[PDB]
């Protein structure tokens, strides 16, 4: 625009609109701790599944 | 009848014992399911 209208309101109200977005998401802390969650969360499922996999072998009763 | 109440004390032993594997089976799924979650 400027090599030789209202772009900062619209680029303001997009930034806005980031910012409520970004904020929306619920992440405040960094990834590293949600990760950390997330394998441990795998690693309990993995439990559960494996758990349940050995409740069906068992089968002894009559 | 005493027939009778061997063979039932058989079939009680039989069933306190399954009753205890199931019990130790609970137990175990509940232990696992604490140190999991």
């Amino acid at each position: 625009m400027d090599k030789d209208q209202d772009l900062n309101a619209l680029k303001t109200k997009f930034q806005e609109l980031r910012k409520l977005i970004g904020t929306m998401p619920g992440i405040h802390v960094s990834p590293e701790q949600q990760q950390q969650q997330l394998h441990s969360l795998r690693e309990q499922v993995r439990t559960k599944n494996e758990l349940l996999q050995k409740y069906k072998s068992l089968c002894m009763f009559e | 009848n005493h027939e009778a109440a061997t063979c039932l004390e058989d079939v009680v032993y039989r069933g306190d014992m399954l009753l205890e594997k199931i019990q130790s089976a609970l137990a175990d799924i509940a232990q696992s399911q604490l140190k999991t979650r």
